[PDB]
């Protein structure tokens, strides 16, 4: 149809990243563009231009995550991690993730698809390094699974809750766990009088 | 001890570009996860297809402006802009197209339903309606000439509700999709007659589930699988948004 | 170090002690601000971790910069920055300690005493000392140059003992956290206001900077009646009014002292607003 049958029902991984470039992440420009009281600008329609004409060179600024990856792809740019990717953090949240086979712990709905997206672009920027990072991403990314395949014993007629389930987790999973509790519904409702 | 807040709030308190984006993002991400054709956001297409012709007219403009500083990041980003907007729009309504195709004789039984609590121009952009319309007669001629012309006459309807199998393919009202809780769109929560404190402080709203003569409690901030039609009033509401 | 025209020099010998010198070369009208003053910086306390360092730099001066508004700036041997205030007019300077970066670190780092991270200076942009934090057994950062952080600067009001004492993440005492905020607030416009009224704006923003900065004072100082009014110290409520800025932040102060029921400070509150008027 006008939609192809991959995305009839669900979004695309793709999808998924534009999504989560569309957030708000601090940088340290390199360039400044701040002009002074003793030139293009910016004029952008669906996020705050007043951030962007207002650059000075390393005091930091909030600006779109598509932007961001923008300037760094020049040397305009530094991408400064936000405070849950500091081994630190990540390692309060394994704890906490072995600590509580019952819950996901409170990492925030974009994790995955933005530290794939940092550690790709902005390898460079973190103050911790790299692969300490990537490793306990994946030692983050392991739990998890293992806490979403035990909750698949529980597929229901009437709901499931999955308090703090990224939203790349929930994207992998949407094809099956609807799929199934709708068959579960199907064959519960056809016993109704 | 005496809390001021209050006081210091009353001495505290002495449509736009970047929301309407967010309004688009918030009816593409229903619309693709959603069973039903979810009605249009015709003021907020409008102000966007305004907007994309302004912009892009702009864009073309300043453009101009360098045959006679002069750095181009603004210009990227300026055109990298129109083509993220222009996407989310193309989506979108190539998305609510590929609806109107399976719901055609849905949509054709609340337009010839006289008595029905939707108007079809409420549901469908001018440009829905015409695809809507005219794909109609497209597919239809097709399969009444080529295969229908030989039926008895009783069986040339292609869309009888009455016989062994309904033609008519409605919506699956019970789908199962993920939503987000938010709570109220205002911070507001004192507004709210649905929303409820429980136990654990925490607040929710309570649905029941028919079927099952089930209630459950959504509460704020996190996230469920459900089925749609006891979603359908919070989410026209906006109290939850489909992941 | 120089910024502009303007000339900053520490000079130092057993037979002098310790002093400073400012100045402002210009294309024109030169002038000397200061000459040979003292200056109020620690020397360190004269293992390799620090000697290393020592050897190259007997002094301790981590950096010496101005701010980007031209008022100078030290980061000595005592982790502790020190911002030289009203400085365009000698009888009226002072050094101000604006980050105790040891008590800074250790507030951020859940209260453990913490010997494996030191700080970097570089400058000084307005309110926040942009530096590298350093972690490992060296104090000096390596080639590939970490990002600058950024430390927001805080006066030197935190008494360990209570910090301590309320967490056995450091939440602070709110009292605490509005005297300050309230001292910040009482520097920070008074650099900008000079600034202003001595070079004039480099940015339109520095105005509307201001205006906001007066704003968190006063809120700061109400912060403080209200803990004055729980204690029911009524001359001390009355003292914190008398400093405050904004006649309609004054009105908030009434609004305490009949919420606490202490009439006597409505009384006294409404002259201050008449003898202000005039």
């Amino acid at each position: 149809m006008s939609l192809p049958a991959h995305l009839q029902q669900t979004f695309s991984p793709e999808e998924i990243q534009f999504i989560v470039e569309n957030e708000p992440i601090k940088i340290f420009p390199r360039i400044t563009t701040r002009q002074k009281i003793r030139h293009t600008r910016w004029q952008l329609i669906t996020t705050d231009d007043k951030a962007l004409n207002n650059m000075v060179a390393m005091r930091s600024t909030e600006v779109v995550l598509w932007i961001a990856l923008l300037l760094k792809q020049q040397s305009k740019c530094s991408i400064v991690a936000p405070q849950w990717l500091t081994t630190k953090e990540l390692d309060r949240k394994i704890q906490y993730e072995k600590t509580h086979p019952d819950r996901f712990s409170e990492l925030p709905w974009n994790w995955l698809v933005l530290a794939r997206i940092l550690f790709n672009k902005a390898k460079d920027d973190f103050h911790d390094p790299i692969h300490e990072l990537r490793g306990k991403i994946q030692d983050l990314r392991e739990i998890r699974q293992i806490k979403v395949l035990k909750g698949l014993k529980y597929l229901n007629e009437s709901h499931l809750q999955l308090d703090n389930l990224s939203l790349l987790e929930i994207n992998e999973l949407r094809p099956f766990i609807t799929e199934i509790m709708d068959k579960l519904r199907e064959i519960h409702t056809a016993s109704l009088t | 001890d005496i809390n001021i807040d209050d006081i210091l709030a009353e001495l505290d308190k002495e449509v736009s570009p970047q929301q309407d984006f967010s309004d688009l993002m918030k009816s593409w991400k229903n619309e693709r996860c959603s069973p039903e054709l979810l009605p249009y956001p015709h003021q907020l297409m409008k102000r966007l297809l305004n907007r994309i012709s302004m912009q892009s007219q702009l864009i073309e403009n300043i453009s101009m402006g360098f045959l006679d500083n002069e750095s181009k990041l603004p210009l990227l980003c300026m055109e990298t802009e129109l083509e993220r907007l222009k996407f989310v729009i193309r989506s979108y309504i190539r998305c609510r197209l590929s609806k109107i195709d399976k719901f055609s004789l849905y949509l054709r039984q609340l337009n010839e339903d006289e008595n029905s609590l939707i108007s079809l121009t409420d549901l469908l952009s001018k440009d829905e309606i015409k695809y809507h319309d005219t794909h109609s007669l497209i597919w239809l001629k097709l399969v009444n000439d080529s295969i229908l012309k030989y039926m008895p006459e009783e069986l040339q309807a292609i869309n009888d509700t009455e016989g062994s199998v309904n033609m008519i393919d409605e919506p699956d009202w019970n789908k199962f999709v993920f939503i987000h809780v938010n709570g109220p769109p205002d911070g507001k929560w004192n507004e709210d007659p649905l929303l409820q404190e429980n136990e654990f402080g925490k607040p929710c709203y309570t649905v029941t589930i028919p079927d099952l003569k089930e209630e459950v409690e959504l509460t704020i901030g996190s996230i469920y699988v459900m089925r749609y039609e006891v979603i359908r009033d919070l989410l026209r509401d906006d109290k939850v948004a489909l992941i | 170090t120089a910024q502009n025209y303007r000339v900053f020099s520490v000079h130092y010998s057993q037979f002098h002690g310790l002093s400073y010198s400012l100045s402002e070369l210009g294309t024109s009208s030169k002038r000397y601000y200061k000459r040979e003053c003292p200056l109020p910086m620690s020397l360190p306390n004269i293992k390799d971790a620090n000697l290393d360092y020592y050897n190259f730099n007997p002094m301790g001066i981590k950096s010496l910069f101005f701010s980007s508004y031209g008022d100078p700036c030290i980061f000595g041997s005592d982790n502790t920055l020190l911002l030289l205030s009203k400085w365009r007019s000698p009888e009226e300077s002072k050094w101000l300690p604006i980050l105790d970066s040891n008590m800074e670190i250790w507030k951020m780092s859940g209260g453990k005493e913490t010997t494996d991270i030191h700080v970097w200076p570089l400058a000084l942009a307005y309110d926040t000392l942009n530096c590298i934090l350093v972690k490992g057994k060296h104090i000096w950062p390596e080639f590939p140059l970490p990002l600058p952080s950024e430390m927001e600067i805080r006066m030197p009001v935190f008494v360990k003992s209570k910090l301590l004492e309320e967490n056995k993440e450091i939440q602070i005492p709110v009292s605490m956290a509005a005297e300050e905020e309230y001292l910040r607030s009482k520097v920070l416009s008074e650099l900008l206001t000079d600034t202003l009224e001595n070079d004039g704006e480099m940015y339109g923003n520095e105005n509307e900077v201001l205006a906001a900065l007066n704003g968190a004072y006063d809120k700061a100082l109400l912060r403080l009646f209200a803990s004055a009014c729980s204690d029911q110290n009524v001359e001390k409520a009355l003292s914190l009014a008398h400093e405050l800025k904004q006649d309609r932040a004054l009105t908030a102060a009434v609004k305490i002292s009949e919420r606490a029921e202490l009439p006597s400070l409505v009384k006294k509150i409404n002259n201050i607003r008449e003898a202000r008027y005039e």
